[PDB]
């Protein structure tokens, strides 16, 4: 071609936004829905929430 | 007014298992407001919750967090995780900068850092770093903040610091000091009716904060967000905003948008001119006047203030309308 | 023409500057957003009529 | 009138071929620097405007 | 600092029985915490003779 060129590194970092394809070892495929909070999840006798 | 019976809830014993779980008891408590309370607290405890945590840190050698450091086993994203669970306590501030110099072989640990009359380390030996020779040695400089819910480096993309050195390499926050929360209703057995409950809130934080403030801030959040439940005026919003700019929305930008020299920018700061709408209409006769603004200095303004299409000296006795 | 890795870029601001340095490429470890400059590059076009 | 066909006419627009200062000073009596004059303080008048000022980018 | 205050407010009464109440300005959990909490009081801890 010509001339010089510039090549730039850039590192993003990505979070689990909702509709990411997450599956399991069995075929279990899913796409994340929502992100719901800590607050109102589902837990037992103990603190300890899922 | 006069009608109902009702009962009042109080404080018992604070059973102190350690210094991070904690038991909350509330024995005067009926059997309805007994298991309604809980899910509230619970829910407060676990989101609506204060502490301190860190926001940015500046260490010296490195420029983003993608890098490492001569003699530091770790590399310096591994050092930020280790700083997100850092338990620090700040007495009175709302900002408090932690210098932590250390050299020489060994782990670095939170005892390291310059101890503070104002914060207050709950574990003092979280592992940070691990200098491996013992000619390495490290300095950074930690940011920590009080505030409320999570929010990440991510929220604020440029937000604050319009400049902010490259030095600065920005963390997520984990405001919340409260790890889990349960409760369980159970029978109470008090001296004195038969049925009655004892709400038993079992707690578990990081050591950032007692259960007295813990359970009174939560509870003092429940009541002034119940308070708005008592009249319901059905306030509506005025809305109507004016659409209709009599001058050019450029003069409402600040003089740094001008992009001048330093000095130029050192005698409008000091000759009281914030935004252009200042700059725009003061005369040369003014300028000239001004302490350390000579011929190079004003032929700037004249340049970068023609360019932007505007004029020097101008008037219009408009400003400012009409907020 | 030729086109050449400047600084000097048409119809910009103090961005510019802000994340580029004096040549027209980015310090490394800088932080950058969708618009953000990379390399400062511009190409020869005369006539235009306009 | 003797200041929007000026700034027209100097500038050429809405009329194709543009002329110079002599050829808009000969159709307006006065030759030269006093067309120019108006055709500076036209552009005076356009220092407030916001329209034109975000059209430029 | 704290928190914000819920300012938008609507009740239509689709009668003298049957009415609707709706709160916009409300934080996370919030809205079902007072949600449940109130359902929880409208629904036994209420007076009234029979």
């Amino acid at each position: 071609g010509v001339l010089k060129i510039v090549k730039v590194y850039l590192a993003v970092k990505r979070r689990i936004q909702p509709g990411d394809k997450m599956a399991g070892r069995h075929g279990n495929k899913g796409v994340i829905s929502k992100i719901n909070p800590i607050e109102d999840m589902p837990y037992d006798e103990n603190g300890t929430p899922v | 007014g006069s009608v109902t019976e009702f009962l009042k809830p109080r404080l018992v014993d604070i059973e102190q298992v350690s210094s991070t779980h904690a038991k909350v008891t509330l024995e005067p408590l009926e059997r309805g407001f007994g298991h309604t309370l809980g899910n509230a607290l619970r829910r407060i405890l676990l989101s609506s919750m204060p502490g301190c945590a860190v926001t940015e840190v500046e260490i010296d050698g490195v420029l983003h967090e993608y890098s490492t450091k001569e003699g530091v086993q770790e590399d310096i994203l591994e050092i930020l995780l280790n700083l997100k669970g850092l338990a620090v306590r700040v007495q009175g501030k709302d900002e408090v900068i932690l210098t932590l110099n250390k050299s020489g072989i060994g782990p670095v640990t939170a005892a390291d850092i310059t101890h503070d009359g104002d914060v207050e380390i709950v574990k003092p030996q979280h592992v940070i770093c691990h200098l491996t020779d013992e000619n390495a040695s490290i300095s950074m400089r930690i940011k920590v903040q009080r505030g409320r819910g999570y929010v990440p480096a991510s929220t604020r993309i440029h937000s604050e610091e319009d400049e902010r050195p490259i030095g600065r390499l920005l963390v997520d926050a984990c405001y919340s000091p409260v790890e889990r929360i349960a409760y369980n209703v159970e029978a109470a057995r008090v001296e004195q009716r038969t049925d009655l409950d004892k709400l038993v809130i079992e707690m578990e934080t990081n050591g950032t904060i007692d259960p007295e403030e813990a359970i009174r801030r939560a509870a003092t959040i429940l009541a002034e967000q119940l308070e708005a439940f008592v009249d319901l005026r059905d306030v509506r919003q005025p809305e109507v905003k004016e659409e209709k700019p009599e001058f050019d929305p450029i003069l409402l930008r600040p003089v740094d948008d001008l992009e001048l020299t330093v000095r130029s920018a050192n005698c409008l700061k000091a000759e009281a001119i914030h935004y252009i709408g200042d700059l725009v209409q003061r005369t040369e006769v003014e300028l000239l006047k001004t302490p350390n603004l000579g011929k190079k200095s004003l032929t700037e303004i004249k340049d970068v203030l023609a360019s932007r299409g505007l004029s020097l000296g101008m008037r219009l006795e408009n400003w400012p309308p009409a907020s | 023409g030729p086109e050449e890795i400047t600084a000097d870029i048409p119809n910009v601001g103090e961005a510019a500057l802000s994340k580029l340095d004096e040549s027209g490429i980015v310090y490394i470890g800088a932080e950058v957003t969708g618009g953000d400059i990379l390399v400062g590059k511009v190409t020869p076009k005369g006539e235009t009529q306009l | 009138a003797r200041e929007a066909k000026v700034l027209r006419m100097r500038f050429g627009i809405d009329m194709n071929t543009d002329y110079t200062l002599e050829e808009v000073g000969k159709q307006f009596d006065v030759t030269r620097e006093r067309i120019r004059q108006i055709e500076a303080k036209a552009l005076r008048k356009l220092r407030h405007p916001s329209r034109s000022e975000v059209l430029r980018s």
